[PDB]
């Protein structure tokens, strides 16, 4: 499901910006 | 809405031409926690001491600041905060600086951030994420009416306030621009096509980034996700997007023109600009006046417990704050 496609993913915390 | 906006506006330039500056300093505060976090330095809970009020204290180190080449950009958050007076922004209550860091003194929202509530509960029902949207439709509607695009809408980027209502933080992209813009700034997920392909941008580049926030808050995960901020970028810039089976058809059509690529297509960048949006079905329930009243009640109240108490918010680890005896970027950040 995509919701664990997400959850098993390594971009679930708080994601930082770019420069 | 439109004499609204236009002594809005008058209020606006007065701050932005003289802008206020050293406001406090740090010994009138004692710091007590950490409630987040970045690259070029953190914001902590403090006491300020002859009132006893609370405040979040964002602390930059201006070498940081330099390294990572934010200069203007930080000069542009804290001259835009000073100037702007919404509902749903934070207000810069102080500013100042010293030898090492630039000091932004905001307003405590001890509701905490909406990623962490939006992450526990998982996903947000479209009632709730409908009250939060309207919100950003018009906070974003009174920023663009002042030339500001502000260019880092995401959940971590949302506090939620005493009364359910969202307070949006961090105006470190911020920026107040006539034309087109060009640089690559933002995060990942949040970025419109016309950013990743480096062609110039303009306001509607936070309208898709309205389109990826509803639908992450409504869907519990982003739009275009992967591993890697490579990865993400070709999903977005491919545009396909799948939704969720429990999506009304509402949502799925505001969506399929909020992550429009084609600027000509996209809502809020027409000629009905904002009022596309305000006007479609997926907001057919919302009052918009009783929203900006903050007459509607919120969905979701966060646990109270006292002034100072950071329970809604994670805990960090703790750091000294070194004030060197040599002054550090003087001329750079003259005007800060
Ligand atoms: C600073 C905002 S303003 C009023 C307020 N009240 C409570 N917590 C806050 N936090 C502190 C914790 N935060 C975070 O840790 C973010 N996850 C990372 C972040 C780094 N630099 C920032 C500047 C402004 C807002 C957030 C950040 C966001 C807001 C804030």
């Amino acid at each position: 499901t995509t919701y664990a496609d997400f959850i098993a993913s390594g971009r679930t915390g708080r994601r930082n910006a770019i420069h | 809405v439109k004499e609204f906006l236009a002594k809005a506006k008058e209020d606006f330039l007065k701050k932005w031409e003289t802008p206020s500056q050293n406001t406090a300093q740090l010994d009138q505060f004692d710091r007590i926690k950490t409630l987040g976090t970045g690259s070029f330095g953190r914001v902590m809970l403090v006491k300020h001491k002859e009132s006893g009020n609370h405040y979040a204290m964002k602390i930059l180190d201006k070498q940081k600041v330099v390294k990572l080449k934010q200069i203007e950009h930080t000069l542009n958050e804290k001259r835009i905060l000073q100037a702007v007076n919404f509902p749903f922004l934070v207000k810069l209550e102080f500013s100042f600086k010293d030898n090492s860091n630039l000091y932004m003194v905001m307003e405590y929202v001890a509701g905490g951030e909406m990623f962490s509530h939006l992450r526990r509960i998982g996903r947000f029902s479209e009632p709730h994420a409908r009250f939060y949207a309207a919100q950003i439709v018009l906070t974003f509607e009174y920023l663009h009416s002042l030339d500001l695009i502000y260019r880092d809408l995401k959940p971590e980027n949302l506090l939620i306030d005493q009364q359910g209502y969202i307070q949006v933080t961090d105006f470190g992209f911020a920026k107040r621009v006539k034309g087109r813009t060009w640089t690559l700034c933002g995060t990942p997920e949040y970025l419109a096509p016309e950013i990743i392909l480096s062609k110039g941008y303009n306001k509607a580049v936070d309208w898709w980034a309205l389109g990826v926030l509803i639908y992450e808050m409504a869907a519990g995960y982003p739009p275009f996700f992967a591993d890697q901020p490579i990865q993400i970028y070709e999903k977005i810039v491919s545009g396909k997007v799948r939704f969720p089976s429990h999506f009304s058809s509402d949502l799925k059509d505001l969506l399929r023109n909020l992550l429009q690529v084609d600027l000509t297509k996209r809502f809020g960048n027409l000629k009905n600009g904002v009022n596309d949006i305000k006007n479609h079905k997926w907001f057919a329930t919302t009052d918009w006046i009783a929203i900006y009243q903050r007459k509607v009640e919120a969905p979701f109240i966060p646990k109270f417990k006292g002034p100072g108490d950071t329970s809604n918010f994670d805990d960090y680890e703790e750091e000294e704050i070194r004030v060197s005896i040599n002054e550090k970027c003087g001329k750079e950040f003259t005007e800060f």
